[PDB]
DNA sequence: CTTGACAAAAGTGTTAAATTGTGCTATACTGGGAGCCGTCACGGATGC
DNA sequence: GCATCCGTGAGTCGAGGAAGCACAATTTAACACTTTTGTCAAG
């Protein structure tokens, strides 16, 4: 649902030693599977913290409990030496398709 | 009244003269710095009436108690602004000169 | 002379004017021939005309000679370095008592006046009249705005006794008069000064207290 | 005739 | 997801830099890299060889060399600061002094030179635009026939436009020829005369045809001595003035033998020698040398006219729409003839200068003033109809720009002085301007584009390439030929089957002076290159353009240009094979320049290191606005460490997939009806394009603000704007701009600005109310900028340019310029127009959702649903092919190049198809399952449609079904199956540039005009909708007078009506009976300025006041 | 409702500085420069 | 009766924004001084 990215403003930036702008990294993050082994869980904070070089993927998220990955080998971004990626992603729970401009979180 | 027929005719030089509220003496438009209309010019306040609502050129009169009333320092006239889109001029030639309508307009009116 | 902003014939007849006053003020004893002595009159009065009546907005000749000093003085710099000069060297090349902000200043005074009529586009159907709003006559809004002041003001002062709102509104100018003057709205009831003043003054108070009341009033205030 | 300046210099060269 | 290149035509030679009509044209024209020394007389050279020497007549001013500077500041800083991309020009020039003896040398600094970048293209003002080519008359000798008496001809003698007046020769009823200059008639035979012919010469020349001869014979003028004919000859032509021997040879000689006056040009001398077959020394109509006057050119076209008149075998009439006798003139020439222009003007002041002050003491950096040379060159790149402004929405955008040629312009044509002739696609057309691609409309014909493979000469001819054809084989060679030459020859076809070299057909499709016909390999004398060179850039990128319409196809290549870059843009299923091409000639990707290895890869840079050792870095050009609006960045698609080799893509260019442009989306298309969503050309979308992000784009938006010096101070831009709340200013930091970052919507405010209001006492009820509140009336008010309703975004970037800045040349009385670029990530609505290469285009007026659009029996629901009607009125057929093969590609995960007229065919899809089901099936066997029920039932439908052949299983007639290229369709609603089997394939489809997201507006009151008090017009400008003539009389026809009256007055210009309209609007109230418009008052107050008495009048014909008196003394 | 003291706000009267407008340049100069061009049809006079 | 010059007309929206120099006549910013209030104490 969210996604927060250290030192960046807009989705309309590119993150220096990132390939991969802003706008790439938010499509591969629409991508991501999430299963939460809570039912009463609603929302979830998955913090990725990486530097370069490497290839960043769905894996590299600090494990959250009652929270699981299916799709660990996802590509994220590749990280160029001396890049740093420090990133927050907002995950909810809902129905349908909820377009970013209504629920604006 | 209520407007039901329009009519066009010739306009007499004593009708135009009737017509306007002063001559225009001078091509001077406004001033270059003040930015306010020059004397006699094709923008004076005296002839064409004030540029803001119930305000003299001088400076004394400037409320609507003095309505109709012409400033004696000025002499520009203290009414509403939007006489200026109705108030016309008049320039009086040296000579006479032929109105072109009228003469290159085939038939030739005058010939 | 010509293409400096007047037609051939008008500098002409302009040059036969300083043709006329060279006949009046030649004299044959020197030995020189005319042409000498008229050459200087005509010119100078071409000059002056073209001073006078080159412009929509007339400019006196002493700043037209500013002016085109200023436009050699930039021409000339400009062809000596290659490149537009920045103020600050045109107004060091024009002399003392010459700085950027008196350059900019002529520069932006010596900007003739645009064409309304002015086609914009391949096709001949636009003019730069079209793109200028009037904002000289009150907009719709702004008169409905200004009625509905005028009448929430009249029912305000309704709550005011009869000698209060009148005085409120003389010296208000509510009577299309300018605000009169605390001596003479006194001299209008026959009361003394101070006593306008505080009956004005507690009026204006018991308004407050009726607007803080109601506060049906103060989103005129903008 | 049309030209102005024609009729002018005509009228200057008499 | 390989690809399939179909095609048996095998092209010698590539496609030919697309832009170099624009480039190599303005390399010519400047001539910077060659020395001075060997520069040719041509282009600004050949100006100031022209202009240049300036005699006083002992004064000279002689010209030497000209060099250029390196430019001032980059692109990327021109278009910041909103700058001029141009180079310094300094010319070196020598003063000599006859009676003297002595020379005085300096460089003199001419000005500034615009540079092209290396697209092709113009910085101006910081804005990017591009000189459009424009096709004229070439210059030379014409002979037309007269239409008005049959059996005669005459001839026109043209020179470079504005370079000299059109002569006209004719033979009239009398015998005597005429020449006509300047709308002035004259005989012929007094300006022979002036030549210095004698009856002698005209006899022995002239004397072996007709009358013609014997009329041209007038004793009275041949007795005449040539300097009394002269003298006759300036009286004819200028009445009035006095005959004067010197005045009457300098007006001969700037008419028709002056080369600074007149200039029959380069190419006009060439058609010359070409027709009358004669050597023109140089390029005037006659030669002025040892005080008197040569024939160059009367007396050939004299001779050719007369023999045209007799009839001789080997003359003939020439076509003025020929395309042979119609010339090209790119950017260099354009600029040539202005900076011609310029540098007569200087040399004109330079001579009126020179003649008076200080003679003995002067210099030629004294005596030049380059301000009317740089006043042109301002002009022509500015404000010139050719000078138009860049369209750039997509790499394809600007390549068609850059290839434009245009009929009108300076000394062009005129959109309405233009009749069929011009509008029309002549046979010569062929190979060298596309016929289909032209702008509809009122411009049709007059905008053309230029072909593939064709390449304006030096003279501005247009060439198409044909390959050599001798002895019945096709060799290799390749000659660049136009239409003049190509007529004399027989060019066969690019599809003429060939056995290897050898033409294999007996029977060979060929071409003689444009008209087809059925040759012998032995008469075959050149050959086609390939099919594409008939068509323009973006013809050659409809794939089965054959089986498209070109009223239709017209309208898909023109909306190819308009396609908007998508975030997810990928390539067509279905290409033509240029799309690589366009990309590369666009310079919108970025290229290795040779081997090397890529060391560092960012967002925002590439550093390569190359085999020889050195870094190279690229920068990237990220989320730039285009002149359009959309953001063009470039997203690198190399990694660390990879190799590249020479030519091999760093980083996509904005529309563009792996070097392949990219458009659109290749999306499930199902061609249907479906519940009058599709009615009229609309379009019916998934919900599922928008989940993944398909159709979305970027576009950014420029809003600029100025403070600046007033006379009642000066307007400061801050924070504290008087009268707002802290939540309005809440996005705005503390120097009063929008922070970056922040999102914007209408009435947000973006910079804080604060004007001093005019000294000018309050109304007494604001005096009052003040009174009231306490509340001191401040000395300025809020004049900040706000986001205009409808628009909105993110805010990407702040540029603030203050005074004094370096390079900064602000406006006189401005402080300083902040301008706010806010980017919106723009996602597929409805109102938003979609199309297709084919023409098919049309409004998105339904998104469903996943489970309501009909899907395959697998479960994959259609993406896109179209109407069928649109197909057979259209004629465009290239669509369905092209569904067809998406289908098979879909199904086979392969994509396919399919060349225009050599490429897929019938048999060949249909085999793709067979195997495209083979798998499709052979996978739902695998996976266990028959066929449906439903199935069954449409199977047994069809077979009653004749569909497929009856008695067959089910699995054949689905196969059947399949190579038709149709499926059978389920529906997302009731579940039950479409009763017939719809065509479903893979299409590509485009997003145009027109969306509604920009073009609704809506307005109660707004803005009004200075003199007829109307409102405005323009969704910028917050005005009304335009009722003209036509709904007043729909009006009038439904006897509607009071709403008629209402949208002539109360709504229109009726001050007080309109304004007491609206305060009983808001009080609840009726709209009051409305008055006389300000538009009649404006009517009789400028026919009063005619000296016209205009008056009113009543029942009883007393005068009637409609100005309430106020116009009464 | 009154009766005196204060403290600016605006107007009057010089004062020169800034701005503005008119007069004057004395070898001899003595008739303009840009056009310039791809439309057809229909009044309607203008003459032969 | 007929060739010829002249004048008028040729769709609708929208989106396009090149002297100075001296000298006298006129205006006005800057102060200095009465004049007129706006307000405050005194009930
Ligand atoms: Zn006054």
């Amino acid at each position: 649902t969210s996604v927060y990215i250290e030192d960046v403003l807009h989705e309309f930036s590119t993150i220096p030693g990132v390939k991969e702008d802003v706008v790439e990294i938010i499509l591969n993050l629409k991508e991501l599977v999430v299963r939460f082994l809570n039912p009463s869980l609603q929302t979830v904070t998955l913090l990725l913290k990486a530097e370069g070089p490497k290839e960043v993927k769905a894996r590299d998220f600090l494990p959250v409990a009652d929270v699981e990955i299916m799709n660990p080998d996802l590509h994220i971004a590749t990280l160029e030496e001396g890049g740093r990626l420090n990133m927050e992603v907002r995950v909810d729970r809902g129905v349908g398709y909820v377009p970013a401009e209504k629920h604006g979180i | 009244k209520e407007v039901r027929k329009v009519r066009i005719a010739l306009a007499s030089p004593e009708k135009i003269r009737s017509w306007s509220y002063g001559e225009v003496e001078k091509p001077e438009t406004i001033n270059y710095r003040t930015l306010k209309p020059e004397r006699d010019g094709l923008f004076d306040e005296r002839i064409f009436g004030p540029i803001k609502d119930y305000e003299c050129a001088c400076g004394k009169y400037k409320r609507q108690r003095f309505e109709g009333k012409v400033c004696e320092r000025c002499g520009v006239e203290v009414t509403k602004s939007i006489v200026r889109r109705y108030r016309m001029g008049h320039i009086e030639l040296a000579t006479p000169a032929a109105h072109i309508w009228f003469v290159k307009d085939v038939p030739s009116k005058i010939g | 002379y010509t293409g400096r902003g007047l037609s051939f014939l008008d500098l002409i007849q302009e040059g036969n004017q300083g043709l006329i006053r060279a006949v009046e003020k030649f004299e044959y004893k020197r030995r020189f021939k005319f042409s000498t002595y008229a050459t200087w009159w005509i010119r100078q009065a071409i000059n002056r005309a073209i001073a006078d009546q080159a412009r929509t907005i007339r400019i006196p000749v002493h700043m037209v000679e500013t002016i085109n000093k200023l436009s050699r003085t930039a021409r000339q710099l400009q062809q000596e370095l290659g490149r537009e000069p920045t103020y600050e060297e045109i107004a060091e090349a024009m002399g003392p008592g010459w700085d950027a902000k008196r350059v900019e200043e002529t520069l932006k005074i010596a900007q003739e006046p645009v064409s309304l009529e002015t086609p914009i586009g391949d096709e001949k159907d636009s003019f730069y009249g079209d793109f200028i709003p009037d904002e000289h006559l009150p907009s719709p809004v702004d008169a409905a705005t200004q009625s509905l002041l005028s009448e929430e003001l009249e029912k305000a002062l309704s709550k005011l006794s009869e000698r209060e709102a009148m005085v409120l509104k003389l010296r208000k100018g509510l009577i299309d008069g300018r605000e009169h003057t605390l001596e003479e709205v006194g001299a209008f009831f026959g009361v003394t000064r101070e006593r306008i003043r505080q009956i004005e003054n507690k009026a204006l108070r018991k308004l407050k207290y009726h607007e803080s009341r109601t506060r049906k009033l103060r989103d005129f205030l903008d | 005739t049309s030209d102005p300046v024609r009729q002018y210099l005509h009228e200057i060269g008499q | 997801m390989e690809i399939k290149r179909f095609g048996r035509i095998r092209e010698v030679i590539p496609l030919p830099p697309l832009t170099e009509i624009q480039v190599e044209s303005y390399r010519r024209a400047l001539q910077a890299d060659v020395p001075p020394e060997k520069r040719e007389n041509v282009g600004i050279q050949a100006a100031f060889r022209e202009t240049f020497p300036i005699e006083e007549e002992g004064l000279v001013l002689d010209f030497l060399e000209y060099r250029l500077g390196e430019p001032p500041f980059p692109q990327d800083e021109c278009r910041e600061k909103d700058l001029t991309y141009q180079a310094p020009l300094y010319a070196r020039l020598q003063l000599i002094h006859k009676d003297t003896g002595l020379i005085k040398e300096d460089e003199v600094f001419l000005g500034h030179i615009p540079l092209m970048t290396e697209d092709g293209s113009f910085i101006i003002n910081g804005a990017d635009r591009v000189i459009v080519s424009q096709i004229h008359r070439s210059p030379g000798v014409y002979f037309t026939p007269d239409p008005a008496r049959p059996g005669r001809y005459i001839a026109s003698i043209i020179p470079l436009p504005k370079r000299g007046p059109w002569i006209d020769l004719e033979v009239e009823p009398n015998g005597v020829v005429s020449m006509k200059v300047n709308k002035r008639k004259f005989p012929l035979v007094l300006l022979l005369r002036v030549l210095g012919y004698d009856q002698e010469t005209l006899a022995r020349e002239l004397g072996a045809y007709g009358e013609l001869v014997q009329g041209l014979m007038d004793e009275s003028v041949f007795a005449m001595r040539p300097e009394e004919a002269l003298i006759r000859l300036f009286t004819l032509l200028r009445p009035g003035d006095p005959p004067k021997r010197d005045k009457a040879v300098a007006y001969v000689y700037g008419l028709i033998a002056d080369p600074r006056r007149y200039d029959l040009g380069e190419a006009g001398r060439y058609k010359a020698e070409e027709k009358l077959g004669i050597r023109l020394s140089g390029r005037t109509l006659a030669r002025f040398e040892d005080g008197e006057f040569k024939d160059e050119v009367f007396l050939p076209t004299l001779r050719y006219l007369f023999a045209l008149t007799a009839g001789v075998p080997g003359h003939e009439v020439d076509d003025i729409d020929h395309l042979g006798n119609r010339r090209i003139r790119t950017v260099g020439e354009l600029m040539t003839d202005q900076f011609r222009v310029g540098l007569a003007r200087l040399a004109r002041g330079v001579r009126e200068r020179m003649l008076m002050g200080s003679e003995d003491s002067l210099t030629p950096a004294k005596l030049v003033n380059s301000r009317p040379l740089e006043a042109a060159i301002r002009e022509f790149f500015s404000r010139s109809q050719l000078s138009q402004f860049k369209d750039e929405t997509n790499p394809l955008s600007s390549l068609r720009h850059k290839r434009r040629i245009s009929a009108l312009g300076p000394g062009g044509l005129t959109r309405e002085r233009a009749g069929f002739d011009v509008r029309d696609v002549h046979r010569t057309h062929y190979g060298r301007i596309c016929p289909v691609e032209t702008p509809e409309g009122a411009n049709i014909g007059l905008i053309t584009s230029l072909a593939a493979y064709a390449r304006v000469d030096e003279l501005g001819f247009i060439r198409t390439p044909y390959r050599r054809v001798v002895g019945g084989v096709v060799t290799d060679e390749v000659v660049y030929m136009t239409a003049t030459e190509e007529d004399r020859y027989t060019i066969a076809q690019a599809n003429t089957p060939l056995e290897g070299n050898r033409i294999a057909a007996e029977r060979v499709v060929a071409r003689r002076k444009g008209e087809p016909v059925i040759v012998s390999p032995e008469e075959v004398e050149f050959m086609d290159v390939s099919p594409k060179q008939v068509f323009s850039v973006n013809t050659n990128l409809i794939p089965f353009l054959e089986h498209d319409d070109a009223n239709r196809a017209l309208m898909g290549s023109n909306m190819q240009t308009q396609a908007v870059p998508l975030i997810r843009a990928q390539a067509p299923v279905v290409m033509t094979g240029l799309e690589e091409r366009v990309v590369r000639d666009s310079l919108a990707a970025l290229y290795a320049e040779e081997d090397g290895e890529v060391a560092k890869v960012d967002g925002n840079r590439i550093v390569v290191r190359y085999e020889d050792g050195r870094l190279v870095e690229y920068p990237l050009r990220r989320f730039y606005r285009s002149n359009q609006g959309t953001a063009l960045d470039q997203r690198p698609r190399v990694v660390v460490g990879q190799r590249v080799r020479k030519g091999d893509l760093l980083a996509d260019g904005p529309a563009s997939e792996n070097g392949f442009l990219a458009l659109g989306q290749n999306v499930l298309v199902a061609i249907m009806p479906f519940d009058g969503y599709n009615f009229e050309d609309a379009i019916v979308i998934s919900e599922e394009l928008l989940k993944r992000d398909f159709y979305t784009s970027i576009h950014i938006e420029r809003y600029e603000i100025e403070a600046r010096d007033t006379k009642l101070g000066p307007e400061r831009i801050t924070r504290d704007i008087p009268h707002l709340s802290e939540a309005a200013l809440r996005d705005l930091d503390e120097e009063g701009v929008v922070r970056i970052g922040a999102e914007v919507k209408p009435g947000d405010i973006l910079v804080g600005r604060t004007s001093f209001k005019g000294e000018s006492e309050p109304t007494p009820e604001e005096r009052l109310l003040r009174s009231i509140f306490g509340e001191k009336a401040r000395d300025v008010k809020d004049t900040s900028l706000r986001v205009p309703p409808g628009e909105g975004g993110i805010v990407v970037r702040t540029v603030r340019l203050r005074r004094g800045d370096p390079g900064v040349e602000l406006k006189p009385g401005v402080r300083e310029v902040v301008r706010v670029y806010v980017a919106q990530k723009r996602k597929l609505q409805v109102g938003d127009k979609l199309a297709n290469r084919h023409g098919n285009k049309g409004v998105v007026a339904k998104i469903l959702p996943v489970e309501d659009m009909p899907h395959l029996p697998d479960g994959t629901p259609v993406d896109v649903i179209l109407n069928p009607l649109g197909v057979p009125s259209r004629m465009n057929l290239g669509q369905i092919l092209e569904t067809h093969l998406g289908l098979a590609g879909y199904f086979l995960g392969q994509r396919y190049i399919s060349p225009i007229f050599d490429g897929a065919k019938e048999p060949e899809i249909k085999e793709l198809l067979a195997q495209a089901f083979e798998v499709y099936f052979g996978k739902r066997k695998g996976e266990g399952f028959g066929v449906d029920k439903r199935e069954v039932e449409v199977l047994r439908r069809a077979e009653k449609l004749g569909l497929v052949t009856p008695g067959k299983t089910p699995e054949e007639q689905l196969k059947e079904l399949f190579l038709q290229g149709k499926v059978v369709l389920y529906d997302g609603r009731t579940g039950e199956p479409i009763e017939g089997p719809i065509v479903v394939g893979q299409m590509f489809i485009m997003k145009l540039y027109h969306m509604v997201e920009d073009k609704m507006h809506a307005r109660s009151t707004g803005p009004y005009s200075l003199i007829t008090q109307q409102p405005l017009g323009g969704k910028a400008q917050f005005g009304g909708q335009r009722f003209g003539e036509m709904e007043v009389w729909a009006l009038e026809a439904y006897g509607a007078a009071h709403t008629l009256q209402e949208m002539l007055t109360l709504k229109s210009d009726d001050i007080e009506g309109r304004n007491a309209a609206y305060e009983a609007i808001i009080k609840g109230e009726d709209v009051p009976e409305p008055s006389v418009p300000e538009s009649f008052r404006v009517l009789v107050k400028e026919l009063q300025a005619l000296a016209l008495d205009v008056q009113t009048l009543d029942e009883k014909d007393n005068p009637v006041d409609i100005f309430e008196g106020l116009a009464s003394k």
